[PDB]
């Protein structure tokens, strides 16, 4: 029997088998239901299939900022993951699910109840996404900056345990960065406003954006030369030149004021998170900053974080940023690592334990 | 007192290296603990930090249990249906560290420390189950 | 000096030798540049050595999809797909009805045309003198054509070659006795260019960097886009493309000459001193790389070691791409090819977690 590993992201579901080094299935976290809602083809569509029939369906994201908000649609996603994507009978496999840092107690209880009562899994475990990313780096102590499509967190972790009192959340992630790039390209006379135009801009963002080492110096360079300009061919055949937008878009992670947010930047929330931990662990956190998630993929982000954290910290502090090449999938990979270890069989919640204690067993066993 | 039988029960499955039942009302004291270990030396000052009104000063640099430095992982002391705290010891070099759970009942603290590699969730469930049994016996 | 990562040990190649490849080296240089610009690893199945001059001529089209008729390995039609499959390789000659029907249906379905076969002077010289595939041409008076016979296949069939001028080029047209009468020899040609199809550059595998893996906006659009970059870079006349969109069935066949020696093209960072890691060396220290940057993979064992090195360097075959890459599996399984970063992290975590 092989354990399953499912990482339910705000934007993409990553699913597969424990022991594998990459997810077998990666698909959009959306559910599409018919626009006609009367009484007189299918009840719903999930992922890739839902987008293809966008003209006849209303699409929704069941996970918002990493938290499940639409439970009926989330069950459709899990059903699709097991039966359509992985082609497995859930009742035959222990299942490791991921959750956002600071996931409400009611939500982790409901996810436990759905796994045992709707899908009849033999065993399950709920792990915090950032902890799994730290494992994928071969560490059990460190501070992870996890930034995906819906939410960004700084999560300090001691020997495999996230420290919730010190977790920092930034409600800014990839989708907000795409929306900001759409806004600043529209300011130039282009029009990127629709759902389909949002996807074009997400592709521009992924292909051409980068983090400047020194933002003001880079803005001055962009204004005095074309050395940083890149061209992008739009679906209509038109060519758009992307200049200072290449680095102004991810600069928002360091300066959230660009999108009207009064939050501190990811370097400042890294410092704040470390400082909320015990004095004794702070050197170890500074030396083990691991980046994870699709929104950490920008070229230059690790060198920029190294410079910004160095400027904040005591001058004698040893600082190291780790940004693995596979970091878009390190949460899933860490789950595959954890669920494939012999120590995992003692960690999972069994159906027998669930029958004895009910859903609140997830508080006791999963942290 | 017949409190040693509760320590023997907690230590029976070989997952824990230390266990204690501590009265925390009035003048606190260790009712029963594994001899020659750490919890047996718990002081009233240490009990005061665990059950104290202040729930933030122990995040500066942890707390001690029998002199052993620990970090607080989760403070569920005031959460209904849990009344627990999960900790992990802090040691030096590559020396092993261990998970600890403390659960508060009407009159006692039940403390449990796992052996190397024993997951905190296993220790938390074990401590919760013993605290539940003690609450049914009006402790 | 020796390369080592877990159970993968590669010793430096002592006295590297040149390996004969079918792909013209001008095109190897193009694919090496594409691998660098696109930051991908591209593997191409071996091209039959004898077809090199046909491809280098840049006059012909290449084997498209839905063509099950066989090529010929004898006579003046060597390297082409004859409409009359009695002129094809031995496997077609022993199953005439089946293969003639494949050839006729490819033309009836609009996937091919029946084209005349013109050869250049380079080809006549290769067939007569380099390979001795044809007997020396003997001029006939009545037809004005040169008679020759094959030295393999059916040696009793005469072929007749005529000097013609096709668009300012002096070529040789191939003729034969069709039901006893002199007639132009026909081969399967591309339906757009109308030119005879030679072997194509059949992609064996494409391995992408992590950034390029994952779900797509649109069977793969990422592979479709790479194939267009390759054809654009190869710079052939429109309709004479060497790489085709889509892929035919996996087929229940094997033969070492069909999968090896494969030519792999990699990003230029693999050729640096720290190509395979900080102090592990360059890829050309452990794999045979020619002057054009082609990484030559000669057998399944070398392919397995190369695939492990690429997976370790975070280059992987896509989830959305479909390949039949392997053949003679030493250990071509999922578990055997896990990245060493994954296995090393799992070992480190197991130790820290008390295992
Ligand atoms: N190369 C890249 N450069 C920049 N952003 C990228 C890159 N690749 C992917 N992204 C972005 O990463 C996001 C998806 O990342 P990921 O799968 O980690 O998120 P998620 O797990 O679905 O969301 P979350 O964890 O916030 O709930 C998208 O916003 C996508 O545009
Ligand atoms: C290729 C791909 C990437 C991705 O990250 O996709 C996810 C999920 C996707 C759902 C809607 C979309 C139309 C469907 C599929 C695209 C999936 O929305 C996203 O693109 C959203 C909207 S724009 C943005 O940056 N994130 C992220
Ligand atoms: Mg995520």
């Amino acid at each position: 029997t092989t354990a399953l590993v499912c990482d339910n992201g705000s934007g993409l579901v990553k699913a597969g088998f424990a022991g594998d080094d990459a997810p077998r299935a990666v698909f959009p976290s959306i559910v599409g239901r018919p626009r006609h809602q009367g009484v007189m083809q299918k009840d719903s569509y999930v992922g890739d299939e839902a987008q293809s029939k966008r003209g006849i369906l209303t699409l929704k994201y069941p996970i918002e900022h990493g938290i499940i908000t639409n439970w009926d649609d989330m069950e459709k996603i899990w059903h699709h993951t097991f039966y359509n994507e992985l082609r497995v009978a859930p009742e035959e496999h222990p299942t490791l699910l991921t959750e956002a840092p600071l996931n409400p107690k009611a939500n982790r209880e409901k996810m436990t109840q759905i796994m045992f009562e709707t899908f009849n899994v033999p065993a399950m475990y709920v792990a915090i996404q950032a902890v799994l990313s730290l494992y994928a780096s071969g560490r059990t102590t460190g501070i992870v900056l996890d930034s995906g499509d819906g939410v960004t967190h700084n999560v300090p972790i001691y020997e495999g345990y996230a420290l919730p009192h010190a977790i920092m959340r930034l409600d800014l992630a990839g989708r907000d960065l795409t929306d900001y790039l759409m806004k600043i390209l529209t300011e130039r006379g282009y029009s990127f406003v629709t759902t389909a135009e949002r996807e074009i801009v997400r592709d521009i963002k992924e292909k051409l954006c980068y983090v400047a080492l020194d933002f003001e110096n880079e803005m001055a360079t962009a204004a005095s030369s074309s050395s940083l300009e890149k061209s992008y061919e739009l679906p209509d055949g038109q060519v758009i030149t992307i200049g200072n937008e290449r680095f102004r878009c991810p600069e928002t992670l360091f300066q959230p004021s660009f999108i009207g947010m009064e939050s501190a930047g990811i370097h400042e929330t890294t410092y704040n998170s470390i400082m909320k931990c015990d004095i004794d662990i702070r050197k170890d956190l500074y030396a083990n900053n691991v980046m994870s998630g699709g929104t950490t993929m920008y070229p230059g982000i690790a060198d920029r974080m190294q410079k910004e954290i160095t400027a904040l910290a005591p001058s004698t502090m040893k600082i190291k940023i780790i940004a693995p090449p596979e970091r878009k999938y390190s949460v899933w990979i860490g789950g595959s690592i954890l669920a494939s270890l012999s120590t995992f069989q003692q960690m999972w919640i069994t159906k027998q334990e669930y029958d004895e204690a009910g859903p609140s067993i997830v508080h006791r066993k999963c942290f | 007192a017949g409190w040693n039988a509760y320590i023997d029960n907690l230590m029976a499955d070989g997952t824990c290296q230390d266990a204690a039942i501590v009265g925390y009302k009035d003048s606190p004291s260790v009712w029963a603990a594994v001899p020659g270990k750490t919890f047996v030396n718990i002081t009233p000052a240490e009990v005061g930090v665990l059950v104290g009104k202040d729930r933030s000063s122990f995040y500066v640099n942890g707390l001690t249990l029998g002199g052993q430095k620990c970090s607080v992982i989760r403070d569920s002391l005031l959460q209904d249906g849990e009344f627990s705290m999960d900790l992990r010891t802090k040691s030096t070099g590559g020396a092993p560290t261990f998970n600890v759970t403390v659960t508060k009942t009407d009159k006692t603290l039940v403390l449990l420390m796992g052996k190397e590699g024993v997951h905190g969730g296993l220790i938390n469930k074990k401590c919760y189950e013993m605290a539940s049994h003690l609450r049914r016996s009006q402790y | 000096k020796t390369y080592q990562s877990r159970d993968l040990v590669l010793e430096p190649i002592q006295h590297p030798k040149s390996i004969e490849l079918g792909m013209p080296e001008v095109d190897q240089s193009v694919l090496a540049e594409v691998a660098e610009r696109e930051n991908v690893i591209i593997g191409v199945r071996p091209v039959d050595e004898k077809s090199k001059s046909l491809i280098a001529s840049k006059m012909y089209s290449s084997k498209g999809l839905f063509v099950k008729a066989k090529s010929s390995d004898w006579g003046p039609m060597s390297g082409f797909i004859p409409v009359d499959q009695s002129f094809a390789k031995a496997s077609a000659r022993r199953d005439l009805e089946k293969f003639n029907e494949y050839a006729e249906q490819s033309i009836l379905s609009g996937n091919a045309v029946s084209a005349n076969l013109y050869l250049n002077q380079v080809r006549i010289e290769e067939l007569v003198s380099k390979y001795e595939s044809l007997t020396p041409l003997e001029l006939d008076v009545d037809s004005g054509m040169y008679k020759t016979t094959a030295t393999n296949g059916d040696q009793t069939i005469p072929f007749f070659l005529n000097k013609v001028t096709v668009d300012d080029k002096e070529l040789w047209q191939v003729h034969y006795l069709r039901e006893g009468e002199l007639a132009p020899f026909k081969v399967i040609g591309d339906p757009v260019s109308k030119q005879p199809m030679t072997a194509d550059y059949d992609l064996l595998t494409v391995m992408y960097t992590y950034g390029d893996l994952g779900p797509q906006d649109k069977v793969s659009d990422r592979l479709k886009e790479l194939k267009d970059v390759i054809n654009t870079s190869l710079g052939r006349t429109d309709g004479l493309e060497m790489v085709h969109h889509g892929a035919d069935d996996a087929n229940p066949y094997a033969v070492m000459a069909d999968n090896f020696p494969a030519t792999f093209f990699v990003p230029k960072h693999f050729f640096d001193d720290d190509g395979l890691g900080e102090g592990k060396g360059s890829i050309q220290t452990y794999f045979n790389v020619n002057e054009q940057g082609a990484v030559v993979i000669q057998n399944p064992q070398e392919f397995s070691n190369f695939q492990q090195v690429a997976i370790n360097a975070s280059y992987r075959a896509s989830l959305n791409d479909k390949w039949n890459s392997g053949l003679d599996s030493p250990l071509f399984t999922t578990k055997r090819k896990l990245s060493h970063d994954y296995l090393d992290a799992r070992d480190e975590v197991a130790k820290k977690l008390g295992l």
